[PDB]
Formats: C-alpha cells, structure tokens, sequence
C-alpha cells in the first residue's frame, strides 16, 4: 500500500514523504533536490547503506514504516 | 599491467569533449555515470565519488572468479559515517552482507579534499592505510579493527579474535602521488593490483594512461 518516511539531511532537517511501492523513486528525489535548489547530481539519496537509483522502488528495498533516508552529497578530491 | 588502447582512443575522446552533463553512461549494480561524472578522469581533474564506488563494485564483480580472493567494497560514505557517528550509523549497512566470508575488505577513505584506502585482508589478518601522500593513519584502521569487534557482534554473536591482527600504513613502499589530483586515482589502482594479489608496479607516469584506460572500462563495465 502506502507508506511514511523521513528524508533527513546531513544538517538534521527532516523531509516527510508518502509512497507507494512498486513504483520508482525517481519522483520522491526530483521533489527533494527541488526544494534545497541544488541539481540532483549534487545529492545521493542513500537508505540504510544502499544507494536509491531511480528504478528502486521501497519494495525490493528493504523500506518498511517510518524508515529513514540519509542523505549525502558529492565527495571531491584530488 | 600493460594493454595497448586501441580504436577506444576515439570512443574515450568523444565522451570527453561536451555533451549535455547528466546523460547517463554505463549502467551496472544499480549505478549510473553520467557526462558529468566521467568528466572527472579528463585531464587533472578530482575524482568524484561515482567514479571512485564504480569502479569499486567492478572490482567486486572480479573478485567473484576463481584464482582471486573474494572482494566487499565499502561505498566511499561509509568510513566518514562510522568515524564521526559511531557504529550504531553504521550497523544496518551490511544485514544483507557478511564481512567475514569474504577474503578482502575494500574501505575507500575520502578526506574532504583527498582520496585513501584501507584494506581489510582476513587472509594475511592485516588492516592496512595506503596514502599515495605519504600520510601516517594508524587511527584509520584502529577504528577499522573496532568495527569488525562490534560487527562479529551484532551479525555473529561472537567475540572477534585478534591475533596478528596488523595496524599499519605504507610510507615509501607504494608509489606516491607527485601531483596533486591523482589521488582518487592512485586509490583505485591500489585495489586493482590487491584485488588481482599481484605487487603494485604502477607509478605517477601511468596516471595519464590510466585515466583514459578506466573511461573505457567504465563504459564497457570491463576490467583490463
């Protein structure tokens, strides 16, 4: 069906979302780097260790209830 | 170790020169490279962390062949949340993983401006830091040894036995960056060798043959 989550940030800001499974999560992060105004080849969208592509649907992820997204961004160096 | 670079001298120019950024190349492991990203081989440029955990998980990929020791690969996020977080960050990154069936533990280090690696070798029961600036981080691996105690735990329910188990860094006895961008790259070819068990023979005069080289592996997903 439906579930909640949280899109916490690096700073501890908290995103609230609603989902249904089976269906990609590409729209989920279009919204989020939406609102901090950065590209999203800036942001990676990580839950529970595994990077979250654009085809990963909280049904093969391991993504229950009131489960949380962490959120990173680019590592440079050189 | 050697290879020629054949007609790809062309395909890796015309993913050089400018398309529009964002376009995605190379799909494998559910990761994608985009113009963007291969961008950053080109020239002296940083490696970014695509790049870096790509080429990671095609090690991986090898690593399941016979005559060479099986590889995990952290992805370059997590040593950076284990030492400002602690473990408890951490310990759901691998319920699908066990790091100790695994012969070699591939941890990518970034250092905000700087790329290193350290290795997990269950086989040789050594922890090893490879700075191609010559930095010492023996603290590196001391919070390496700490994860796998309370990883043995928490997965295993037993207490990590820890003998010969060697906390060091290479100084001189790897070959050392000589610039100052090749660092992502230099990280990268240190697994390469370690995962293949053979000795590091590269030096800085391979850097330039080597980027041009991991764009074409990049986009092909295969290993030279």
């Amino acid at each position: 069906d439906h579930i909640n989550l949280k899109v916490a940030g690096q700073d501890g800001s908290v995103v609230q979302f609603k989902i249904k499974r089976h269906t990609p999560l590409s729209k989920l992060m279009k919204a989020y780097c939406e609102r901090q105004g950065l590209s999203m080849r800036q942001i990676r969208f990580r839950f529970d260790g595994q990077p979250i592509n654009e085809t990963d649907t909280p049904a093969q992820l391991e993504m229950e209830d009131e489960d949380t997204i962490d959120v990173f961004q680019q590592q440079t160096g050189g | 170790a050697p290879e020629i670079t054949e007609e790809m001298e062309k395909e890796i120019k015309n993913v050089f020169r400018n398309g529009n950024q964002d376009e995605v190349l190379s799909e494998a492991f559910r990761l994608t490279i985009t113009r963007k990203d291969i961008q950053t081989l080109n020239h002296l440029n940083w490696l970014n962390d695509e790049i870096i955990n790509f080429y990671m998980n095609m090690l991986m990929e090898r690593s399941k062949e016979k005559g060479l020791p099986s590889v995990h690969a952290f992805n370059t996020f997590f040593f950076t949340k284990l030492k400002t977080a602690g473990y408890q960050a951490v310990k759901r990154w691998t319920k699908k993983v066990d790091v100790f069936s695994v012969d070699i533990l591939l941890v990518p280090i970034h250092l905000g401006v700087h790329w290193c690696l350290a290795v997990v070798d269950f086989r040789k029961k050594n922890i090893t830091y490879y700075d191609s600036m010559g930095g010492i981080n023996n603290e590196a691996c001391r919070i390496l040894l700490q994860y796998l105690k309370q990883e043995s735990i928490d997965k295993k329910r037993k207490e990590f036995d820890t003998n010969g188990w060697q906390l060091f860094s290479k100084k001189s006895q790897i070959p050392q960056q000589m610039n100052g961008s090749d660092c992502g790259m230099f990280a990268c070819k240190y697994a390469d060798c370690i995962t293949k068990d053979r000795p590091i023979n590269f030096t800085q005069q391979h850097m330039p043959y080597f980027r041009k080289r991991m764009v074409w592996e990049i986009l092909h997903r295969k290993l030279l």
